[PDB]
DNA sequence: TTAGAGAATTGGAGAGTGTGTTTTTTTTTTTTTTTTT
DNA sequence: CACACACTCTCCAATTCTCTAA
């Protein structure tokens, strides 16, 4: 009688998929996940007890916000839902379409069964999503086979780059050329399922119908290039890497150097031989479409800002394992909080030379200061060209150690034996927190703004105390001063 | 656009342009069978100018001092040279999308 | 234009020998039949390859023989022209395979269903008051296995040996694989939906290239003369593991003044992954014409491309217990010591240090247990052999040259980026053997300090501002200025690392070609000797096999001592000795550092003894070393 | 007034014609300028 | 070269228009 709808090429019952998971999305408490894990122990009153996705929901309405993460373990906790996190592996493409719909029916109920008083077209006009993670077992990106296809999957990566945000169209907009009416035209599977002929019958022209490009409506792609994580190479050779898909409100969750999970849709497509042509290669692209991304008081101060010690407990804790040097600590602990600022001159950065044999423990205070400061770099006097520590242009920004640091510890361990051309970059950012650059049609100025650590040795053996400071460094006064 | 018939010299004109350039799909002289062929004229045809300006992301905001992200920029009219290299502008008008011509 | 030939072949024949085969061969001569217990394997779905091994087949001709009835040559069928074959073995097993045994869980498959509704469909439209192509169900790959010498499949060949006249040939190919694709699905059956007649088509893909089919051909879709279209569906179709690899010939192989060639190899199905880049590897393949298709197969002409289709692969290269087996001949540390490099004679000292490289101290939270040690002297005295040594006895070694950091790499190779991981990552908990040690760029040098200060390395480049964990210990070596050390001067005059970077060793070690009548005669006699006779000369003791000794050290690190009372009590009372002494000609003062590195040193000799915790009886040739090493800075 | 036979126009099958497609691009030498050697 | 796509040409029959007798 009913005309069943199926999954295809499944036999399930998309019907039982809703009306299980609705009975899911509410009735589930969090006391089952502490007896699935069992810790059962544990159980809490409070969070426990509390029915967990209405709780959610209620805080998604009243944020105004659309997107709903889920631990998938949660469907093993719950009796009727098991066989619902095996069809999630299995048919994820279909079993998030129906999850993500169940949503926004569960949020107007929420409102209009329980009769309560907030706007119906505010949660209508809105597209919520399940972004379902934890899974499975997460596997090397390097295990992927084409068993895989059309799975959801769990990867672990360092992201090495993100294009700029690519307009995927989602609704095509034509115009009749010859009588002016329009359409909104539903993109499918990447195809325009373009009129043949003028929707109005009192026109009906064939061909006269034409694309209007910013009238279309668009969705949000970014590709991101995903290295395999060094823990799980084989050590004969280099890492493996997999470009992702990430969409909608996951674009820019990612900057460049993150260490990520991601949970996803492996893909595959065929790529064209020739772009004039429909020739396909035997041999498909991959990647994978991703769900979800996850990365890798007051009274306080007032206990330690009454106190009588408090110079000297702060200097004693920022870099307990180093034996003394009482009055290094106290000095770098001020470069740590700063003076102060103004506009409409002077600022609160801060400035601080080491000097000793090289046989002592002060760069282990640079490694400290690294550590307990925000922002800040750890560099070295030979470590990099001048244009390397200060800024560069090429095919465009470079930019180094002594920059991208504003009111934040720049560390330079090394700074007798940094080369003159390199010492020679640091007068207009010590004198004026500033840097100035002129090439290839940019004319610029950089705000370098960064208090100095640096360290230095004597020039060969061990530091003579009879003679001078400004000699056994072999450094110049004015950069000294 | 302004463009003549070389099959029957009549005159097409105020033929709008979109990112492509764009010739009249049929003749306006019902004694004509052409749908192509077509020339343009230079004194009726109306041109604007044009410049687009390459810029990005200011080298202050960038919030990790990651890569500086680009946005191609067109201006018209009167608003052409009002920019220079390494200088910092406010834009105002459309986002819009460029089709791959 | 289309002649035809008389042939001595017969594939009707030769289709009935391999069914034949199949169902009758056992090999009861090893004291139910072979391949039809191994397709039950395959119908449980509990295998996924089928191997078949021509050796097995020449047992089938020969007992055929022996009854008198002429088996139609069937390997010199198939090793002439392997590829026509795997179609033939494909048909003749599918026409054989029996039932499943187990359950499978059927309905979890996608072709199960789809296939199931297409026949219900068929018996509901034919009532009216191939089916689909095979490839699409073959959940197994084929591999034939060639003959051992007991014939062309026998003798490996060098990449050039590869004439043109093998095509279409199973052959084995001897060489180093030297790089390997990532794994990509190739397709070879894609399944289409109708969207209107609602009906599945199929498309069988045999080519690098092919045309997708758009328009709907069902029967029910033409009869009612509906333009259906067609959608591809990627649930539906069948793929297979692809992978592409390049061999080349052996350095041995390579005639006088010529290059080291090439082939591609295509590795399809179970077999992938089986080939890593690096590896001396024989390689038993279908050798084949790559076809060029569309418009390049006009211009490239007849000059067809090549490559091998793998079949089968050969690498040329108790654990408890063994460990014991040592301990309890005794003696330990002095015989491990003396079997590293054991060709190198004398010198024992820097042996029974560089030994604690391998079994390390113990970090704690955050501090080093790493050991950083530091060879010097003159040339000639073989500092590299032993480096080397130590990069092959190590776990995780890596020996790298000055002649190193992590790096973005734009297009290596395929026009894409890599952040490639340097040597000092390679050596992740492990040695870093680092040779030639002075001959580095600031860049690399500099490099060093933060592998050795911060565990890690540092990028900073194409928006990668990232740090990689790098924890290592490095062994180093450097070779003097002006060819020979001078003993009126330091290691700092002769070597141009600053103290800076030498003095964060935990033992520099100078050792020197100090020329004398017996020692020379001692060194001449056994070099001399080796020019004599190949292998090497008399040890005059046994040493610890390599295996045995990384079985030991594996067991020996994860042991982690701790202090015992007597040890903090018993260091203070030498170290501030060696201060005071220090007070009293070069840099050798003994910092911090020092003690750090007596700690780490007396940790590493603990382990090797295996124990929770050991007495000064330990400590005391840990001052040794330094001691010793202090002399020799000296002479 | 319904309904059925004969005349005219339009749709699209399908036959025919014409065009573009491989494709790369680092490497190695030679030079001339800045600056960091 | 040859094999897909782009685009025009031509014929044939399918549908609707128009007139006549039942
Ligand atoms: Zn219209
Ligand atoms: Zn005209
Ligand atoms: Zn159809």
């Amino acid at each position: 009688s009913e005309p069943l709808r199926i999954i295809w090429g499944t036999n399930v019952s998309i019907q039982e998929c809703t009306t299980n998971f609705r009975n899911f999305l509410m009735s589930f408490k969090y006391k089952f996940r502490k007896i699935l894990d069992e810790r059962e122990e544990f159980i809490n009153n409070t969070t426990d007890e509390e029915l967990y996705y209405i709780k959610q929901l209620n805080e998604m309405r009243e944020l105004g916000t659309s997107n709903l993460n889920l631990d998938a373990r949660n469907l093993l906790a719950y009796k009727q839902t098991e066989d619902l996190y095996h069809q999630l592996l299995n048919y994820p493409q279909e079993v998030i379409s129906i999850m993500d719909q169940t949503i926004k029916d569960c949020m107007v109920s929420l409102i209009v069964d329980n009769n309560l008083d907030y706007d119906l077209d505010e949660i209508e006009t809105k597209f919520y999503k399940v972004r379902p993670y934890n899974v499975g077992s997460c596997k090397g990106m390097r295990e992927l086979n084409p068993n895989d296809i059309d799975k959801l999957i769990n990867l672990k990566g360092l992201v090495l780059r993100s294009t700029p945000v690519i307009p995927d169209m989602k609704v095509a907009f034509f115009k009749c050329n010859v009588c002016d009416h329009t359409m909104a035209v539903e993109i499918d599977r990447g195809v325009i399922q373009e009129p043949a002929r003028c929707e109005r019958i009192d026109c009906n022209e064939p061909n006269s119908m034409s694309l209007i490009h910013n009238r279309c409506s668009f969705a949000d792609k970014q590709v991101i290039k995903l290295q395999e994580t060094p823990d799980f190479v084989p050590d004969g050779q280099t890492p493996h890497s997999i470009s992702l898909c990430v969409y909608d409100e996951l674009v820019d969750s990612c900057r460049a150097g993150d260490r990520i999970e991601v949970t996803g849709t492996f893909r595959s497509i065929p790529i064209r031989a020739n772009s004039r042509q429909r020739v396909l290669k035997s041999l498909y692209k991959t990647y994978v479409d991703v769900v979800h991304v996850k990365k890798v008081d007051l009274a306080k101060i007032r206990e330690v800002a009454a106190r009588e010690d408090l110079y000297s407990l702060l200097a004693r804790s920022i870099a307990p394992s180093i034996y003394e040097l009482e009055d290094v600590k106290k000095g770098i602990l001020l470069q740590l909080f700063g003076g102060t600022n103004k506009t409409f001159r002077y600022r609160g950065d801060i400035n601080i030379l080491l000097c000793g044999d090289p046989s002592t423990s002060k760069s282990q205070i640079l490694q400290y200061v690294h550590k307990i400061t925000p922002r800040g770099v750890y560099t070295s006097g030979k470590g990099s060209s001048a244009v390397g520590l200060t800024a560069y242009i090429t095919r465009v920004l470079e930019s180094g150690a002594l920059v991208l640091s504003d009111g934040g510890v720049c560390c330079i361990d090394e700074f007798d034996k940094m080369s003159d051309s390199t010492r020679s970059v640091l007068h207009e950012v010590m004198e004026q927190q500033t840097i100035s650059i002129a090439k290839a049609g940019i004319i610029t100025t950089l705000n370098a703004r960064s208090s100095i650590l640096a360290s230095a040795n004597p020039i060969g053996s061990r530091y003579n105390p009879n003679l001078p400071v400004t000699e056994n460094i072999d450094l110049p006064p004015p950069l000294l001063s | 656009a302004s463009f003549t018939c070389d099959m029957c010299r009549a005159i097409v004109d105020n033929v709008e342009q979109s990112f492509k350039y764009t010739e009249p799909t049929f003749c306006p002289n019902p004694s004509c069978e052409n749908r192509a062929f077509w020339t343009l004229n230079v004194t009726r045809s109306r041109f604007l100018d044009w410049q687009k300006v390459r810029i990005q992301e200011n080298a202050n905001e960038i919030p990790t001092g990651s890569m500086p992200r680009t946005l191609d920029v067109i201006l018209r009219g009167d608003s052409v040279e009002r920019a220079k290299p390494g200088d910092r502008c406010k834009f105002t008008g459309v986002e819009i999308v460029v089709p791959d011509v | 234009a289309l002649p035809s030939i008389q042939l001595p072949v017969d594939y009707n024949n030769l289709f009935n020998e391999i069914t034949d085969f199949l169902v009758t061969f056992k090999q009861d001569t090893l004291s139910g039949p072979k391949y039809m217990a191994m397709l039950q394997k395959v119908a449980n779905r509990e295998l996924n390859s089928v191997i078949i091994d021509l050796d097995d087949i020449l047992q089938y001709q020969n007992e055929k023989f022996l009854q008198g009835t002429q088996a139609d040559d069937l390997v010199s069928a198939i090793q002439q022209n392997a590829n026509h074959f795997t179609e033939l073995f494909c048909r003749a097993i599918d026409n054989n395979m029996p039932l499943p045994t187990k359950e499978i869980d059927y309905k979890d498959d996608v072709l199960d269903v789809i296939l199931n509704q297409r026949r219900l469909r068929n018996e509901r439209m034919l009532s009216d008051r191939e089916l689909f192509p095979p490839n699409l169900t073959r959940r197994y790959f084929l591999y034939f296995k060639p003959l051992s010498q007991n014939a062309i499949s026998s003798k490996p060949l060098s990449v050039r040996q590869i004439k043109g006249d093998f095509l279409g040939q199973l052959i084995t190919v001897r060489g180093i694989i030297t790089r390997v694709s990532d794994v990509k699905p190739a397709v070879e059956v894609i399944a289409y939906t109708c969207d209107q007649c609602g009906y599945e088509v199929f498309q069988e893909v045999n080519s690098r290239t092919f045309t997708p089919l758009s328009e709907c051909t069902s029967e029910e879709c033409s009869q009612n003369q509906t333009k259906g279209q067609l959608f591809m569906s990627t649930r539906a179709s069948k793929f297979s593991a692809f992978q592409e690899c390049k061999i080349q010939e052996l350095s041995q192989q390579v005639p006088v003044g010529h290059i080291p060639r090439s082939l591609n190899i295509h590795v399809n199905g179970t077999l992938v992954r089986s080939l890593s880049p690096g590896d001396i590897v024989d390689v038993t393949g279908i050798f084949l014409p790559a076809p060029y298709t569309g418009f390049k197969a006009l211009k490239a002409g007849l000059l067809t491309e090549t490559y091998l289709e793998a079949q089968f692969v050969r690498q040329h290269k108790d654990v408890e217990e063994r460990v014991m087996e040592l301990i309890t001949s005794g003696d330990v540390y002095n015989r491990l010591a003396k079997s590293i490099a054991p060709e190198i004679y004398g010198n024992l000292d820097v042996k029974k240090a560089l030994l604690l490289l391998l079994v390390g101290g113990v970090d704690k939270r955050k501090i080093r247990g790493d050991i950083n040690v530091c060879l010097m002297g003159d040339p000639g005295v073989a500092k590299s052999q032993l480096l080397k040594a130590i990069c092959k006895i190590s776990p995780r070694g890596v020996y790298t040259t000055g002649k190193l950091t992590a790096a973005v790499m734009k297009d290596p190779v395929t026009d894409e980026m890599i952040l490639e991981g340097g040597a000092l990552v390679l050596a992740d908990n492990g040695i870093c053997c680092i040779d030639e040690f002075d001959k580095m760029d600031e860049s690399d040098r500099t490099a060093i300090h933060e592998v050795m200060e911060q565990q890690t390395i540092s990028i900073s480049k194409a928006g990668i501002n990232t740090t990689l964990n790098a924890r290592t210990s490095i062994l180093a070596a450097a070779n003097p200025l002006y060819g020979r050390y001078n003993p009126r001067l330091s290691p700092l005059d002769n070597i141009n690392l600053p103290a800076a970077l030498l003095s964060r060793f935990d033992i520099l070690f100078l050792m020197l070609d100090i020329p004398s009548r017996d020692d020379d005669e001692k060194l001449a006699e056994h070099v001399t000797y080796v020019h004599m006779h190949n292998k090497q000369p008399d040890l005059d003791f046994t040493p610890v096999e390599p295996s045995k000794m990384r079985e030991y050290i594996a067991y020996a690190k994860t042991k982690r001592p701790v202090m015992s009372e007597a040890v903090n009590d018993y260091v203070v009372q030498a170290y501030i000795r060696l201060r005071q002494d220090s007070k009293r000609f070069s840099f050798g003062q003994a910092t911090p550092r020092t003690l750090l590195g007596i700690i780490r040193l007396s940790q590493a000799l603990a382990k090797l003894r295996l124990a929770d915790m050991v007495d000064i009886d330990d400590v005391e040739e840990a001052l040794r070393l330094v001691r010793v090493s202090k002399e020799s800075l000296y002479q």
